[PDB]
């Protein structure tokens, strides 16, 4: 809900807007009587010509009624019945506010709605004489079915009009780029017209447009380099957050305790929060203007002046903030400075980077040792699969195994030696 | 007394038709321009394009033309193209190392989001607070990833940067510039940190500065529980270290070579096995067959009396 401060701003700014005036919030407020209703009367006066009143010489309650006819039939608002037209004659803020805040807002709809008043509506006449004479009968089945035309062509024509853009900006930024080619056409004729007494021209400039292209590409191969060099070694650095993750799930997984799991989660989260919140995007936005003011250091021209008297500037207004901040810390009423707060800042600062580059350094050692870990998990693996090996109880397992294949085979083997004497025997049995 | 009514309400509505009519053909025939104006700009810009092309060519001749002839600079060209070409080389490689690294990162993260997955099941069904766990977890990991995100990004201004540095180390003038610049860069820094510092009253610093210290302490408490907790689990990792290098002592050398001998004699062995039975049943047949011959011998000698 808006406080009647907001709603005499908004009053005010708009009144202004659209009636091209200067009030001030005052003057504004100044303006009761008959001059308010006039503010009102021109409001309506940019809707609809025959709205324009003059309130200095007019009988104010009729015009005051006819404007509330106005406002509420047409525009289409309403409230307090019995109050609202006995105090609208009155020129009372209390009821006069509201209603330029409410046709202020809706300005385009009160566009809409006397477009559509002029045009629609005003005919209820009896059939009688229409019943009488068909002539003027059809002549108002004309007027009726033109209506029809009319509907069909305007929400066809609005439809169509909201559909398809503006080509103002894109005339504009058509007509910028002839203007900047033909500016380029000149310098190129100047270039040229420079270029004209070199020994060898057209050799010349063919070298040279063959190492200018050189020159680009080598440009471009260096920082695609760059960046893939860079990209590796975040993902790397992803991998090692990776194998971080699984350590501090398998820790939680040993205490099944989702509590003290939350706790020092939370004590890592704002471990984060606390480079996170100011210190990184600090840095990352003071390398991105640094990268930015090269840029455009080596995109144009040096006036070294300009830069020199930029350091002249900042050298005088360094030594001004330099000797308030030390004015500040001139001793107060008690005798008490402000530096005794400042050294005890600066004594748990020392503090705090201390252990937290404690911290740090204990982090990059096990995110060290624990790809190290992997490292040794993986030729493992390598070994594990390039033979099968046992080297365990399994190993005693098979190695019994085979002595107990050593063994079948010898008993086979007696089986084969016991069938083959009794075949001997059998071939001697034979002899006789 | 109504007909001079309709007259004048007709006109009127059909001079709106009219309005309507032609404002619909004003709205195709701007469709049509814009349309028409979309392509003038493109080919508008790719000429602007061209035109700075040839516009720098000519002012590298000027240049040029004091110092070299037509011969050494395209020489210098050539030699320029051939290193691009090695460098074209170097930098795919680059490419594909980093699609590589690129590719484990996202293996290692499938294989952490299963063990993720095996865990979350187990203590939803141990019934504690699931949710509590996710949605921590899910702060925690998001804000990692904004700290990796943020070290990614500083990474990678720095190394442009010292590109940047190397094409100005090619003027002395630009050079100088340069680090004059970057001079001014720190000290606008500076005049902003102390304008925010000289702009609140000492009794509002003294404020600020008492709720700092304060919220200062508070971080160096958790950050000293971090401390003991990742001593923890760095003690924990140099086990596990030592712990899996030993695994490894056990394939070391003849271990490997041992357990290979076994395996062949397993396989001899076996391939001996599967010899035995076949032949075991060729040669029962073939004593069947000699104690037939037998038979054969004895009956007919007795055949042979009758």
């Amino acid at each position: 809900e808006p406080s009647e401060e907001e709603v005499l701003q908004y009053i005010v700014d708009n009144v202004n807007k659209l009636l091209s005036r200067h009030y001030s919030l005052v003057e504004f407020d100044a303006i009761q009587g008959t001059d308010l209703l006039q503010i009102l009367a021109d409001i309506f006066g940019t809707l609809s010509p025959a709205q324009q009143i003059d309130m200095g010489v007019a009988p104010t309650d009729e015009a005051a009624a006819s404007m509330l006819e106005f406002l509420t039939k047409t525009l289409g608002y309403r409230v307090l019945a019995d109050s609202f037209p006995t105090s609208f004659s009155r020129a009372e803020p209390t009821v006069i506010y509201p209603t330029l805040y409410w046709v202020l807002s809706n300005m385009q709809q009160n566009e809409k709605r006397v477009y559509l008043a002029r045009f629609l509506q005003r005919l209820e006449i009896p059939e009688a004489m229409l019943a009488q004479d068909e002539d003027v009968r059809a002549l108002y089945q004309q007027y009726v079915n033109l209506r029809g035309m009319f509907v069909n062509t305007h929400r066809r024509v609005d439809a169509l009009r909201t559909a398809h853009a503006d080509p103002a900006d894109a005339r504009r930024a058509v007509t910028v780029l002839e203007e900047e080619c033909d500016r380029l056409r000149g310098y190129i004729q100047v270039a040229e017209k420079k270029l004209a007494g070199v020994p060898d021209k057209e050799a010349l400039l063919n070298a040279c447009k063959s190492l200018r292209a050189a020159l680009e590409e080598e440009s471009r191969l260096a920082e695609k380099g760059v960046e893939l060099q860079q990209q590796l070694i975040s993902s790397r650095q992803r991998s090692t957050e990776m194998h971080n993750r699984l350590q501090n799930l398998r820790r939680d997984a040993a205490d099944g305790r989702v509590d003290v799991i939350v706790r020092r989660l939370r004590d890592e989260i704002q471990t984060n929060k606390m480079i996170i919140e100011e210190q990184l995007p600090k840095e990352l936005q003071q390398k991105q203007r640094e990268n930015a003011e090269f840029d455009r250091l080596i995109s144009e021209p040096l006036d070294m002046q300009a830069l020199t008297t930029e350091n002249q500037q900042l050298d005088e207004a360094l030594k001004k903030l330099h000797q308030q901040v030390k004015e500040r810390q001139k001793p107060g009423e008690d005798g008490s400075t402000i530096a005794t707060i400042k050294q005890q800042v600066e004594r748990v600062a020392k503090r705090k980077v201390e252990v937290m580059e404690q911290l740090t350094g204990l982090q990059a050692d096990n995110s060290r040792t624990l790809n190290d870990i992997r490292e040794r998990e993986n030729r493992i693996e390598q070994l594990r699969e390039a033979h099968h090996m046992l080297k365990d109880d399994d190993f005693r397992e098979f190695s019994k195994q085979v002595l107990a294949k050593k063994a079948a085979t010898e008993s086979m083997r007696t089986h084969l030696s016991e069938q083959r004497v009794e075949y001997g025997v059998l071939n001697f049995t034979e002899n006789v | 007394y109504y007909i001079g009514l309709l007259r004048p309400k007709i006109t009127e509505l059909t001079t709106e038709i009219e309005r309507l009519n032609e404002q619909e053909e004003l709205i195709v025939k701007g469709g049509s321009v814009l349309t028409q104006l979309q392509q003038r700009n493109k080919a508008l810009t790719d000429e602007a394009a061209k035109l700075k092309g040839t516009l720098a060519d000519i002012n590298l001749a000027l240049e040029k033309s004091t110092t070299q002839d037509p011969s050494s600079v395209k020489d210098q060209a050539t030699k320029l193209n051939q290193v691009n070409g090695e460098k074209r080389k170097q930098v795919d490689q680059l490419f594909l190392n980093a699609k590589e690294m690129e590719a484990l990162t996202k293996k290692n993260t499938q294989a952490l989001e299963e063990e993720m997955q095996n865990l979350d099941r187990r203590i939803l069904a141990e019934n504690q607070d699931f949710g509590l766990y996710k949605a921590t977890r899910d702060e925690a990991f998001n804000v990692s990833d904004a700290v990796l995100s943020h070290q990614h990004q500083i990474r990678m201004l720095t190394a442009k940067q010292e590109l940047l540095m190397t094409k100005l180390s090619t003027d002395p003038d630009k050079k100088r510039a340069a680090e004059v610049l970057r001079g001014i860069l720190s000290k606008r820094q500076l005049k902003e940190e102390l304008t925010k510092q000289c702009a609140l009253s000492v009794e509002e610093e003294r404020q600020l500065l008492i709720k700092q210290v304060k919220t200062a302490r508070g971080d160096i408490e958790v950050l000293e529980r971090q401390v003991n907790e990742t001593r923890d689990a760095l003690s924990e990792s140099k086990n596990r270290c030592a712990s899996l290098d030993e695994e490894l002592k056990s394939y070391s050398g003849d271990n490997i070579k041992a357990f290979q001998e076994l395996q062949e004699k397993d396989r001899e062995l076996q391939s001996f096995m599967d010899s035995f039975p076949a032949k075991l049943k060729e040669e029962m047949d073939k004593i069947t067959e000699v104690q037939r011959n037998i038979a054969t011998l004895l009956e007919r000698i007795s055949q042979a009396l009758e």
